């Protein structure tokens, strides 16, 4: 086609989706990770994670308002990845890298798993 | 705006 | 903070949101523009348009599944802007610029209004 | 990945 493109559009959309999340506006699911709960938008979760894409395209699970993650999942690891989904920013630290990598593998977030593997290999 |  | 950032993340999220729209997955509103209907995600509309942000933060309108636009709104102009919302790509042409600019003013999409004004000024 |  002969389209023009607005460079910052995708980033601006994501910033507004994060603003809606922070204000709990039109959030439609709560992700339960042991004792912790995280409100989010199903569409954002599906757009970022192979696991959520699978869950919310399922004819029964698409209608659930609560999703319980595997008890082995670390809430802080999930929180870091949820923030990454809504911002493109990953708070990767020596103290959380193992939990972040395990959570990203479970959520099927290949690019995160990749940088975790690379950061771990550099420290060995 | 750019030509993509 | 000490975060790392994945450059293509925002663009990849938007590509997946457009894929969900094309497959009518978790779309939660129909925008009626005279004889035409457009299925979309409320969160994407709010993230792109001052008008939709206002509409879906309203305590009554947030729950509506159908939104009827002003009869003066051109369906093709709306279609072009809806595509832009989900892709960052604007199909701006001599034959549609007036309709696109009028629709962008109504939807409160300032950056689109700006490029339309600039393209019009260059042709006079 | 980059340093933002
Ligand atoms: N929503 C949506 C969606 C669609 Cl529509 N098409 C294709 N992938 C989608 N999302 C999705 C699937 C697999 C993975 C990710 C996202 C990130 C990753 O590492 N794996
Ligand atoms: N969703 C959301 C949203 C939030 Cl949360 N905060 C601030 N603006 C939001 N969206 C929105 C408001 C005004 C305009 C646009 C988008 C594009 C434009 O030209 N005007
Ligand atoms: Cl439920
Ligand atoms: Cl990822
Ligand atoms: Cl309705
Ligand atoms: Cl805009």
């Amino acid at each position: 086609d002969s389209c023009i493109q607005f460079t910052r559009h995708a980033s601006d959309v994501l910033l507004n989706l994060n603003r809606l999340r922070s204000r709990d506006i039109l959030t439609d699911v709560v992700i339960v990770v042991s004792r912790e709960q995280f409100r989010a938008h199903k569409t954002v979760l599906m757009a970022c994670s192979g696991l959520f894409y699978s869950i919310f395209t399922d004819q029964l699970k698409c209608n659930l308002s609560v999703i319980n993650l595997d008890p082995e999942i670390n809430p802080e690891g999930f929180c870091i990845l949820l923030d990454f989904m809504y911002t493109s920013r990953l708070n990767l630290r020596e103290g959380n890298i193992m939990a972040v990598m395990a959570t990203a593998m479970y959520l099927q977030m290949e690019h995160v798993v990749d940088t975790c593997r690379k950061f771990i290999k550099a420290s060995e | 705006w750019v030509i993509p």
